[PDB]
């Protein structure tokens, strides 16, 4: 197990339906970033470094 | 990263200013080879190739 973030979706009834890791790759942050697994044609402002 | 948007919401739409001045032209028009219409002399607001 390591210690690191995780979106989930939870359905209406309660039930986790999917996560994304939000440490997996530059994408991956970019879901955790807007709230959205579905995201949209543009350029978007992430986290520093 | 609310300090990150608000300035990133001020660069673009500062961006935004200088398109909707300059930019209201479909097509880029050759500069004449005559600086010099019927007695008009153009030559210090037209570049000079
Ligand atoms: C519209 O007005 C503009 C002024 O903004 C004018 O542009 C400039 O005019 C002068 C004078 O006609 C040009 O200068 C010439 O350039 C040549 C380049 O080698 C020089 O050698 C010339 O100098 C000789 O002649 C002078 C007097 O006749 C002497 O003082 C000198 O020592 C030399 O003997 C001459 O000065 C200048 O080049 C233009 N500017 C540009 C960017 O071309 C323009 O001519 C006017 N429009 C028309 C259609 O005339
Ligand atoms: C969430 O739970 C509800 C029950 O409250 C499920 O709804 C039922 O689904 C069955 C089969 O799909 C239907 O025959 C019933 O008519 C539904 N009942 C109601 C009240 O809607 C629902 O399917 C669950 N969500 C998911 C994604 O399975």
């Amino acid at each position: 197990l390591k210690p690191t973030t995780f979106m989930l979706k939870y359905d209406e009834n309660g039930t986790i339906t999917d996560a994304v890791d939000c440490s997996q790759n530059p994408l991956a942050e970019l879901k955790c970033s807007v709230k959205s697994f579905e995201i949209d044609k543009g350029i978007y402002q992430t986290s520093n470094f | 990263t609310q300090l990150n948007r608000a300035l990133s919401g001020i660069a673009a739409e500062q961006d935004r200013n200088t398109r909707e001045v300059f930019a209201q032209v479909k097509q880029m028009y050759k500069t004449p080879t005559l600086k010099y219409f019927g007695g008009f002399n153009f030559s210090q607001i037209l570049p000079d190739p």
